[PDB]
């Protein structure tokens, strides 16, 4: 058997009711399904077993349900401690199998990022490398892609991204893109540009810089 | 009062062997508990490895003939301890291994289904880093501002983890966004830590980032200058 | 052989030895008090499933075939992996979610062929 | 393809379930009688040949420390003693001051007062007149208050109730049977340590004979391990947890009260007699238990071999005598024919073990006022036995204890210890689990009731 | 719905809900003494009408049709003014004069088709 | 109002309020229990 959770991201605001769904390949008529909650930088945590049985000590806000092939989890009256991956396990047949995850986030409101481009460091240049970076700050709906246009030319296959966790105070994200390239090629190119496409902006804003 | 505590983070050569331990405090015996070993890949879902249920060990299909699970009972000074040994490490064996335990004493439980269990108690994490190349110092490069803006510091080609970044000897904390490290294609790591400050104060106040590195014992302090 | 001897046998092989278990379920100092509540507790517990086994119509039987289908959402197993593969304890642990549903269908379906047979007796 | 629900009755399935077990006593009044503090008359007759059914294919799980068969036998014996001590004399009139004098004095030994000759005033017959009586008391039961004046050890904290002199104190085996619809599961494992799966289970109607003998530091007349010495502790890494050893071969212990006592009756009221000690006919000797020096030595090297399975194959294990507490926890106290001994078990636990005919006499001493154990402001006076006491029994285990310091130290000390008779019942009932039988089942069979 | 819910319903409408009442009739200090005579008094009172319901042949049934006629001198009412008009309590109060007569005819007429069926089994 | 025989003076009348009336009261003295031994294993709990 293999469980299939949905949706993979289920951002919701505190104080409401939430519902994770979990459909197994075949019918589990014994209700051999448990629900685990993982928080950032911690070990998983059992909430529900045997379909909809509450493990001792868990808040009574959780409420599972079994339907043969469609098992659900209801986080009613959401607090701030119930944000994190929710895993689906089935112990009906060997071996136990997990789902894939369901990240629960906060709602707040849509924001917009503040892009900042930087040049290859002069000290870093002497090392033989000319890596360049793109940095967004304090945006939302993630869903952000960085378009690297060098000499008015698209660039791909040499960009690495890193997104930080959701902020605790403002519930805001961040992202950084870096192009790793040889020092010699850096001089050959003329103009460097970073293009960002986000739902929070009316049009794709592009901030670029000139070599030197 | 069940408290499984495991070993610490370790980096192993791609081809050596490892042994993770898990001391079970609050577990009376391993004939009344089942110890299952599950592993979480860097960004994947948890994967089940093997178990010792009635003093008879087993491993899943992937790990058969390649993993070893053992356990000893309550003895005098230490608790029941279970250890997992992985031979012939590969590049994909780096994950946060977990030690788990379920109470099998009750026969009508539902936490266990005649051989397969739900994991009621978890360890804490024994992240194993299987990688090549020797430890490298944390060379730092500056993200000098140029034309409210946000500056920062760049650290790359350092290994293994971790590195702690403090600005102005850890004085300023507001606006600091230390992005998580990203593994490169040359078996190394890099990261960027930046801070957002008002433009008018760029020249009035100096900003310095502290690059700390435990494995290499190399601590580098750098000063950034707006362009 | 013997009371509970076929406890680890598959479901099929333990259905031949029902009368061994069925004939064993009935059988003022500190000793007298606790010997007198053992007798009382053993007739009220035996009469609890005799009444239940009677609203289902299986009064004087050890195996009774009923008029309610299996619904296949209670257990979607074969008729061979259930009767030679699973012991009675395993089957009970698996079907424990729907016993209170199957039990209520067994008596609502018996006082429906008790009025249908009562209506048919007048014709 | 279509199936129908069919109910079965008498299907083998059970659940753990605590219930009220009752009696079966094989040794009913065999035309001999002498009612005791226990079963005898009131316990239901036992089967001439009990039935034991070996459940094949089945692996149950036992936990000797969460057993409710022993938390129910514990209160079945506190209340068998209460119900036999309510209908006889209460020795409240004996809170007078006694004018005790040493029986020997300049007679023998160092002038030790092992026995005192106490005379006191009491109201015999009429409640006005009180005549001067006397009796022999032990030094363990008189507290000097200040030929000085004494008083009974008990009667500033507890109420004495003389044990009725017709009931017998000799334990009679008791079988704990289960009502109909319940069964007792017996672990037929020969190396069972009371916890974990037992892959060889059995079904019995009720347990074997269990003598309700209570003792401290040494389990007398118990049951022996089939193969080897067995160590059982609730938490073998806790010093506060007792350790229960079980000998595969008994160690015989003989001991006596060689003084030919004589019971005498004192009238404490109308229709109430106090059974004191008149005198001693012959030499005044000391009580003592005897244990073979070689048999104890080899049986104590079997214990240290198993203690090395939990405390490292290479460690020095030394036994020491009990540290402190009541006279019943620091001494091997038992009850030999209605007489309560408190033997000094310091010559037994005086060894030290490193990793690669003669007798031992233990000076017991007698007590006559006995307090109840898990504590109450209550006591029992045991009337003297007229004659010479001589009983022999088997040592079948120990109740040990560890002392803190096994964090840096490379040695283990094992003081003996008792005082909790709940650890007396679970050295016998450790292998028994009570289950309840659920006989109704449903299953798809493709039958169909004929309409 | 519920135990005794159809108490004020006519005889006809309260005969559909028999299994609600039938499944509810079984279910040493001062509290212990009076809790122990409630159990004893409730198993014997339940066995008094199980035995009675068995000498009449209606052992495991909630409605049993018998072989004794009504005699029309016990109640000369219609079959419609009895089954939709009179509640069970009214009918009982009206027919209470002849219950000990009807009860003795129900068992003398059952151990007469028990010997007739015993004689018919030999042929 | 509920009485067995509302025209009999020897019959009590039982009133029942629709809304409770709260009644607070206290023993404001900070007493202290002390034990007196009236016999062997028997204590009389007097006021010190
Ligand atoms: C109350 O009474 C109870 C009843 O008496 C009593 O219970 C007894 O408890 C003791 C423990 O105290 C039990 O003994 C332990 O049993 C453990 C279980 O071992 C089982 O499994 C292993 C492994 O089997 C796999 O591999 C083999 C092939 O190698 C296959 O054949 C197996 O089928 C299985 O293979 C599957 O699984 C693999 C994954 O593991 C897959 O890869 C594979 O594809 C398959 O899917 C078996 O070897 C064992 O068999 C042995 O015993 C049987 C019967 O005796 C023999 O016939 C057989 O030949 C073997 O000898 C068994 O089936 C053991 O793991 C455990 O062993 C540890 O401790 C002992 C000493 O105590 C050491 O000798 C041993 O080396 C282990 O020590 C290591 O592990 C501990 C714990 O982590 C470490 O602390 C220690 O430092 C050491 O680490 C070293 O070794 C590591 C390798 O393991 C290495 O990686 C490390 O780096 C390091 O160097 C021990 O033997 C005993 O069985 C119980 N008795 C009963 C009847 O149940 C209970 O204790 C009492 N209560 C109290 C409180 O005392
Ligand atoms: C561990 O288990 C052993 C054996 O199970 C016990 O040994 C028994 O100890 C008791 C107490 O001393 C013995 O009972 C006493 O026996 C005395 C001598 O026995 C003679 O009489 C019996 C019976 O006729 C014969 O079988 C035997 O061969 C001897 O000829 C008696 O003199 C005692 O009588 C006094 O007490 C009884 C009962 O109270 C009165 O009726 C008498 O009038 C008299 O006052 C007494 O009967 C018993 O015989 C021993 N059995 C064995 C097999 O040796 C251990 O005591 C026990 N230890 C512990 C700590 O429990
Ligand atoms: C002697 O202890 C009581 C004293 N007095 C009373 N009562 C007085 N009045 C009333 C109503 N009860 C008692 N009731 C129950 C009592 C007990 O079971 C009880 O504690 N033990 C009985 C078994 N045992 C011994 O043999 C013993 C064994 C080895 C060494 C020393 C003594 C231990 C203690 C009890
Ligand atoms: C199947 O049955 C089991 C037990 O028979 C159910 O587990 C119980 O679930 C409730 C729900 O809150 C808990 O309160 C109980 O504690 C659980 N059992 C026990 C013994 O504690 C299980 O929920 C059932 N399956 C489904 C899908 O409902
Ligand atoms: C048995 O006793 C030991 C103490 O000797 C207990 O072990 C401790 O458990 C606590 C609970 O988490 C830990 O914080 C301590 O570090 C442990 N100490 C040692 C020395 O192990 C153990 O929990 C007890 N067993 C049970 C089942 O309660
Ligand atoms: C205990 O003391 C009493 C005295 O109260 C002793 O009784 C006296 O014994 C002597 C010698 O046998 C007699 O001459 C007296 O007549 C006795 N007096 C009474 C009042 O009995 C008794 O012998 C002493 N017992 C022991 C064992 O020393
Ligand atoms: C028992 O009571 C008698 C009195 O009935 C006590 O004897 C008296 O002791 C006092 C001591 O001061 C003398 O003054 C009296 O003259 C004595 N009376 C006599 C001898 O008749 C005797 O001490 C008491 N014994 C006890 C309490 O053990
Ligand atoms: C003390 O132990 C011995 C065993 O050494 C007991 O004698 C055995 O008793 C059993 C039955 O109780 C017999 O099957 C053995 O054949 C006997 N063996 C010997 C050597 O006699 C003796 O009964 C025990 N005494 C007690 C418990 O008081
Ligand atoms: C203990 O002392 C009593 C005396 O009270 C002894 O009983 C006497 O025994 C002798 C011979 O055995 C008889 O001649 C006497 O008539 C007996 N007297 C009484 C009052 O019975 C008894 O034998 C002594 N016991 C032991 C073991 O020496
Ligand atoms: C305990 O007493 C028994 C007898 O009650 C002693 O057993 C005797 O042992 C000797 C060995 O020297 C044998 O010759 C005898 O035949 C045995 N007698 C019986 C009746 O068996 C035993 O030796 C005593 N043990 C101790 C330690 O005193
Ligand atoms: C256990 O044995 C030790 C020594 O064998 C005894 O220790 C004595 O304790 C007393 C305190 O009451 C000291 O005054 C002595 O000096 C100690 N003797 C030695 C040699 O150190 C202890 O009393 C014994 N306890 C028991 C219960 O047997
Ligand atoms: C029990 O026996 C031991 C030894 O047989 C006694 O230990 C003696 O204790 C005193 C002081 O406590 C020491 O002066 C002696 O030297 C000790 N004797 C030996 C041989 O070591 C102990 O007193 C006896 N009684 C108790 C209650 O422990
Ligand atoms: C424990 O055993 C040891 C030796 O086995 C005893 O040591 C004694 O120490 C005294 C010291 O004054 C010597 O006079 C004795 O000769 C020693 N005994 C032997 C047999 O040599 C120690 O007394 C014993 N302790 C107890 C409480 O019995
Ligand atoms: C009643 O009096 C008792 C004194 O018997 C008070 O208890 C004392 O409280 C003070 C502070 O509250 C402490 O410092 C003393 O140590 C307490 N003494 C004892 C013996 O407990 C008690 O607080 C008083 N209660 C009230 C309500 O005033
Ligand atoms: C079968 O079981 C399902 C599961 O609840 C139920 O909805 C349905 O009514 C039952 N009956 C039939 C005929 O499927
Ligand atoms: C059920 O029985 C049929 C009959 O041949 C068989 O083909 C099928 O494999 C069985 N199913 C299982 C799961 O064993
Ligand atoms: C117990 O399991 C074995 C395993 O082959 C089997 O042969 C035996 O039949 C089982 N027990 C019974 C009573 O059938
Ligand atoms: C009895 O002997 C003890 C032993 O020390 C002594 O203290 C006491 O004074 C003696 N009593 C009499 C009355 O001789
Ligand atoms: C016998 O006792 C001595 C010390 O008294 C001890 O050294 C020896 O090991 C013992 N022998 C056995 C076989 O236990
Ligand atoms: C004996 O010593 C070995 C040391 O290799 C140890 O592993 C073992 O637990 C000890 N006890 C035994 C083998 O019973
Ligand atoms: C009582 O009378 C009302 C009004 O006709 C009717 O609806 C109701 O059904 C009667 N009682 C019952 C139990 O039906
Ligand atoms: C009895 O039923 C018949 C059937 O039609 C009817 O004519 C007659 O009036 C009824 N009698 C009474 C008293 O209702």
């Amino acid at each position: 058997i293999q469980m299939t959770q949905s949706p993979s991201t289920l951002s919701a605001s505190t104080g409401d009711t939430v519902r994770i769904s979990c459909r197994a390949s075949q019918s589990i008529t014994g209700n051999w399904v448990a629900w685990y909650q993982q928080r950032p930088g911690k070990a998983p945590r059992l909430l529900i077993y045997r379909g909809a049985a509450l493990l001792g000590g868990v808040p009574s806000r959780f409420r599972g349900s079994a339907a043969g092939t469609d098992f659900t989890l209801t986080i009613g009256n959401l607090q701030a401690e119930d944000f994190g991956t929710f895993y689906c396990q089935q112990y009906d047949t060997y071996p136990g199998t997990f789902g894939q995850g369901t990240k629960v986030e906060v709602k707040r409101t849509v924001a917009a990022p503040s892009v900042f481009i930087f040049p290859p460091s002069d000290e870093q240049l002497k090392s033989g490398t000319a890596s360049v970076v793109c940095l967004l700050n304090n945006f939302y709906p993630r869903e952000a892609k960085v378009q690297w246009k060098v000499d008015n030319a698209l660039q791909s296959g040499n960009s690495q991204e890193s997104v930080t966790e959701q902020d605790s105070k403002d519930s805001t994200y961040s992202l950084s893109s870096t192009l790793t390239l040889s020092k010699a090629d850096y001089e050959k190119h003329k103009v460097y540009a970073c293009e960002v496409t986000h739902q929070g902006l009316s049009s794709p804003v592009t901030k670029s810089f000139n070599r030197g | 009062q069940i408290h499984l505590v495991q070993s610490g983070t370790e980096v192993k050569k791609p081809g050596s062997s490892v042994t993770v331990s898990c001391k079970a405090y609050g577990v009376n015996t391993f004939g009344l508990y089942a110890v299952n070993w599950v592993r979480q890949a860097p960004g994947q879902s948890l994967e089940y490895i093997g178990q010792i249920w009635r003093w008879k060990s087993s491993a899943s299909h992937h790990f058969r003939g390649r993993v070893l699970i053992s356990a000893v009972d309550l003895t005098g000074s230490s608790p029941p301890i279970s250890s997992l040994e992985i031979k012939n490490l590969t590049s994909d064996d780096t994950a946060v291994y977990f030690c788990t335990t379920t109470s099998t004493y009750d026969r009508w439980s539902g936490l266990h289904h005649d051989g397969v269990m739900a994991f009621s108690s978890w360890g804490q994490g024994t992240l194993i880093s299987v990688s090549a190349a020797s430890t490298k110092g944390p060379s730092v490069f500056p993200l000098a501002p140029s034309s409210t803006a946000a500056l920062g510091c760049l650290v790359k080609d350092y290994f293994p983890e971790p590195v702690t970044v403090s600005w102005n000897s850890g004085a300023l904390t507001s606006g600091v966004h230390t992005f998580p490290a990203v593994l490169q294609s040359s078996g190394l790591y890099s990261l960027s830590s930046v801070v957002t400050v008002p433009s008018s104060s760029l020249g009035t106040q100096t900003y310095i980032c502290n690059v700390n590195h435990k494995p290499s014992n190399t601590k580098v302090d750098k000063r950034v200058e707006p362009k | 052989l013997g009371f509970l001897g076929a406890a680890g046998s598959t479901m099929g092989a333990a259905s031949m030895t029902l009368t061994v278990q069925a004939r064993n379920l009935l059988s003022l100092t500190v000793w007298g008090i606790k010997q007198l509540q053992a007798r009382v507790l053993a007739v009220e517990r035996y009469l609890r499933d005799q009444q239940l086994l009677g609203i289902w119509g299986c009064s004087g039987k050890l195996i009774c075939c009923t008029n309610v289908p299996w619904n296949s959402s209670w257990s979607n197993r074969n008729l061979s992996e259930i009767w030679d593969n699973m012991t009675w304890l395993q089957w009970d642990k698996e079907i424990s979610n729907y016993t209170q549903i199957i039990y209520g269908l067994l008596e609502e379906s018996q006082n429906q062929q008790e009025k249908n047979e009562q209506d048919l007796l007048a014709l | 393809e279509n199936l129908w629900v069919t109910v079965y009755y008498g299907v083998p399935v059970w659940k753990d379930a605590e219930t009220t077990l009752f009696c079966a006593s094989d040794a009913k009044a065999y035309e001999t009688e002498k009612h005791n503090v226990w079963a005898t008359h009131a316990c239901v007759p036992t089967d001439p040949n009990p039935q034991e059914i070996h459940l094949e294919n089945v692996t149950e799980e036992f936990n000797m420390w969460k057993n409710n068969m022993v938390e129910q036998m514990h209160t079945d014996i506190i209340s068998l003693w209460d119900q036999s001590l309510k209908p006889c004399v209460k020795l409240t009139p004996l809170c007078v001051t006694l004018q005790c004098t040493n029986v020997t004095n300049n007679i023998t030994d160092d002038m030790r007062g092992e026995l005192k000759n106490c005379s006191f005033n009491m109201t015999t017959e009429l409640r006005d007149k009180k005549q001067k009586v006397y009796s022999l008391f032990y030094r363990l039961d008189v507290v000097q208050i200040n030929n000085k004046e004494y008083r009974l050890i008990n009667c500033n904290t507890s109420a004495i109730t003389q044990a009725c002199p017709k009931v017998s104190f000799e334990p009679i085996p008791i079988h704990y049977c289960a009502p109909a619809g319940f069964a007792i599961l017996k672990c037929k494992d020969k190396k069972f340590n009371g916890t974990g799966p037992c892959p060889s289970v059995s079904t019995v109607q009720c347990t074997h004979g269990i003598k309700p003998v209570v003792s401290t530091q040494l389990l007398l007349n118990g049951s022996l391990a089939e193969e080897e010495v067995m160590i059982r502790s609730e938490n073998i890494t806790n010093n506060a947890k007792n350790i229960l050893v079980q000998f595969n071969t008994p160690v015989q212990i003989n001991c006596t009260r060689p003084n030919n006592n004589t019971r005498k009756s004192i009238r404490i009221g109308p229709g109430q007699a106090f059974y004191a000690t008149g005198d001693i006919i012959g030499d005044i000797r000391q009580a003592h238990c005897n244990v073979s020096k070689a048999t104890w030595n080899e049986t104590l090297g079997k214990v240290v071999k198993q203690l090395r399975k939990h405390f490292g194959n290479n460690t020095i294990i030394r036994f020491a005598n009990s540290s402190g507490g009541d006279l019943e926890v620091t001494t091997h106290s038992f009850n030999c024919g209605g007489e309560f001994f408190y033997c000094n078990t310091s010559g037994l636990f005086n060894s030290t073990w490193i990793s690669n005919n003669d007798s031992i006499t233990l000076p017991c001493r007698i007590k006559q006022i006995i307090n109840m154990w898990q504590r109450i402001g209550q006591a029992m006076y045991a009337p003297p036995i007229q004659g010479v006491i001589r009983c022999v029994s088997n040592i079948t285990g120990l109740i040990l204890t560890r002392d803190g310091g096994s964090t840096n130290s490379t040695t283990e000390t094992f003081r003996p210890g008792g005082g909790d008779m709940r650890d007396n019942w679970r050295s016998e009932l450790y292998k028994y689990k009570v289950v309840k039988i659920e006989p109704l089942g449903v299953a798809p069979t493709r039958c169909k009731r004929r309409v």
